[PDB]
RNA sequence: AGGGCUACACACGUGCUACAAUGGCGCAUACAAAGAGAAGCGACCUCGCGAGAGCAAGCGGACCUCAUAAAGUGCGUCGUAGUCCGGAUUGGAGUCUGCAACUCGACUCCAUGAAGUCGGAAUCGCUAGUAAUCGUGGAUCAGAAUGCCACGGUGAAUACGU
């Protein structure tokens, strides 16, 4: 390809909640971690059997009294 | 006052008193950290709700025992201000005297 | 001076300058300097390397103004893409927790138009 | 807000509305008036409709809506501008 | 390049398996992802479309080319090559690479998503979305974007037909709503 | 039952807070009056940075509690800058009252740190324990005051004259 115009597309390492780690090589400039992907998503692998480490539960699940 | 606010304050009384000391222990299940949280709160909180709003005390407005003004209300008279200056003013409040210092 | 990545002043005390950290007020500040163990009435400009690393450090344990201006932003892009009350007042540029509006919102409105 | 010791609020006729949809509801919306009733995880995929003075306006619930009331997307007062 | 041999395996023998095809070539191979960025209000802040194409180099690591308007327009008050856009295309190892980040990351991120529009294609086989919101790429910082602009994308391909594209998507793991 | 009286392109009145160094902040240390309390004031002790939470006596009150007065004095710092002035808006996290605090409560922690650099035409109060400022109490009141009504701390300048 052209060259000195295009941005830096290095390697990257992005991991997220599940555990679920890929690397790519993007343009970034550092390492991501991310919190949903492909497999940790509801409508992905299941739109009713999925769990998160969000709004469902840390706002709620620490504080609730039931 | 129509009436109807002075019936409503009164049925409003009646069945707060008459539910008097079940709000109370509700009241002190919810507070109580040393009571079970997990359900039995929970339940305490559904059954305060399930009892009538009316039976609470804070819905009580304090009308005057005359006319069921609801504004200018005075505890120790009972008295809306009007019917207390009134009252004072023609000698049937004992002890009440137009203060000046 | 290049704390978090900003260029906190100097000739102004510890507190004074790590106050300038957007998500470092006083409080902030003065636990960050106590943890690191300065004197709170000391310069910045005579701060050593080691020290001003371990502020870093402190600092990014916090959190830093890049960062913060991120969750801030994206709880406002939440309120108004929820559409919510709040989210409402948001968009509109009129005061969120429910301050009079008849008068008296010219900090959340601008200056008067006509 | 409301203490943490106390628990969320939710009305019980909407627990029993929203328990009743979820184990075997897929209807209607759930015409509801307690604008002062916390969401829960229960509701999620619900289309309740939720009273805010004169009418019911649809909120479909959504999975970052956790603690907030259902008034909360409801409006009250419609102002166009002058 | 993980994708792409991902397709050369599996997706080639179990697309020949579902079409009963007589020879390789004639699975749905793709050409290309073209990202475009219909700007439009660069006549007012012509800053814009510079924003708009260094938004672009992010999401994919190439320098946009600046389209300019085809013919003068008087309804949106364009002219005759005015540059109203911008597009980035990818093809090879780069549009594989853009592939898995978008599929993988960007695509669960879209706000409230239930899936994708399952009926975008052209007519014989070539896809296309429109994202609202830039911010479900990674390679966004959210803090040195002016606007929260969105783009559309297109992955032109091979496949002879929706029913060949749409099998080739669905192979490679897509939502379809 | 819910909403509204809390809506907001705007104008006005009455106030609170500031624009600063006669001051901001931290530490130490002083000096009041007057009131209110029983489905109430609620010591002490423990816990939480804090709002406050648990246990919990005394009190129908010259006895107990509310209740650490504040301006002030001394110690240091800030150094004339939109700043260590300002605390308006805004996000997150909470405490308490109440069935419930989103529309629509008050406070607490963190962070955010706006205009405002002493204000035009005009216009108001006050002749002395008054003005100016400092704080405290009360009724209303489940909760909800910068308002209202009381109480004390410092404490002026000027009145030639119509
Ligand atoms: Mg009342
Ligand atoms: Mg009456
Ligand atoms: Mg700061
Ligand atoms: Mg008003
Ligand atoms: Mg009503
Ligand atoms: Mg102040
Ligand atoms: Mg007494
Ligand atoms: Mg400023
Ligand atoms: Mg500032
Ligand atoms: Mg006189
Ligand atoms: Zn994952």
């Amino acid at each position: 390809m052209k060259k000195d115009i295009h941005p830096k597309y290095e390697e990257i390492t992005a991991s997220c909640s599940c555990g679920n780690v890929m690397k790519i090589r993007s343009t970034v400039g550092h390492d991501l971690n991310l919190d949903v992907c492909s497999k940790c998503h509801p409508f992905f692998t299941g739109k009713q059997r999925d769990v998160a480490t969000g709004g469902r539960v840390d706002r709620f699940n620490k504080r609730f009294n039931i | 006052a129509k009436q109807s606010m002075k019936a409503r304050e009164v049925k409003r009384v009646a069945l707060a008193d008459k539910y008097f000391a079940k709000r109370a222990e509700l009241k002190a299940i919810i507070s109580d950290v040393n009571a079970a949280s997990d359900e039995d709160r929970w339940n305490a909180v559904l059954k305060l709700q399930t009892l009538p709003r009316d039976s609470s005390p804070s819905r009580q407005r304090n009308r005057c025992r005359q006319t069921g003004r609801p504004h200018g209300f005075l505890r120790k008279f009972g008295l809306s201000r009007i019917k207390v200056r009134e009252a004072a003013m023609r000698g049937e409040i004992p002890g009440l005297k137009k203060a000046s210092w | 001076a290049r704390i978090a990545g900003i260029n906190i002043p100097d000739h102004k005390h510890a507190v004074i300058a790590l106050t300038s950290i957007y998500g470092v007020g006083k409080t902030r500040s003065k636990a960050i300097l106590a943890a690191a163990g300065i004197a709170e009435d000391v310069k910045i400009s005579e701060l050593s390397e080691g020290q001003i690393d371990t502020l870093r450090d402190e600092v990014a344990k916090f959190v830093v103004e890049g960062d913060l201006r991120r969750e801030i932003s994206m709880s406002i892009k939440r309120l108004m893409d929820l559409g919510c009350y709040r989210g409402l007042r948001h968009r509109r540029g009129l005061p969120v927790r429910g301050q009079r509006t008849k008068t008296n919102a010219r900090t959340r409105k601008g200056p008067r138009k006509p | 807000p409301r203490s943490l010791k106390k628990g969320p609020f939710i009305d019980l006729h909407l627990l029993k509305k929203v328990e009743k949809a979820v184990e075997s509801g897929d209807k209607k919306p759930l015409r509801t008036w307690s604008r002062r009733s916390t969401i829960f995880p229960n509701m999620i995929g619900l289309t309740i409709a939720v009273h805010n003075g004169r009418q019911h306006v649809p909120v479909f619930v959504t999975d970052e809506m956790v603690g907030h009331k259902l008034g909360e997307f409801a409006p009250t007062r419609t102002y166009r501008g002058h | 390049a993980k994708l792409h041999d991902y397709y050369k395996d599996e997706v080639v023998k179990k697309l020949m398996t579902e079409f009963n095809y007589n020879s390789v070539m004639q699975v749905p191979r793709v050409e290309k992802i073209t990202l475009n960025m219909g700007v439009g209000e660069a006549i007012a802040d012509k800053k814009l479309l510079d924003n708009a194409a260094a938004d672009l180099a992010a999401i994919s690591g190439q320098k946009p080319l600046i389209t300019k308007a085809r013919k003068s327009v008087a309804g949106f008050k364009i002219r005759q090559g005015y540059p109203i856009g911008c597009k980035v295309t990818l093809r090879g190892e780069r549009m594989w690479e853009f592939f898995e980040r978008l599929i993988t990351i960007a695509v669960p991120r879209i706000r409230d998503f239930r899936g994708l529009s399952a009926k975008s294609f052209d007519g014989r086989g070539n896809y296309s979305m429109g994202v609202r919101e830039q911010i479900i790429f990674p390679e966004i910082d959210y803090d040195k974007v002016d606007r929260v602009r969105g783009l559309d994308i297109t992955i032109t391909t091979t496949a002879k037909s929706d029913e060949e594209g749409r099998a080739l998507l669905a192979a490679f793991d897509f939502p379809f709503r």
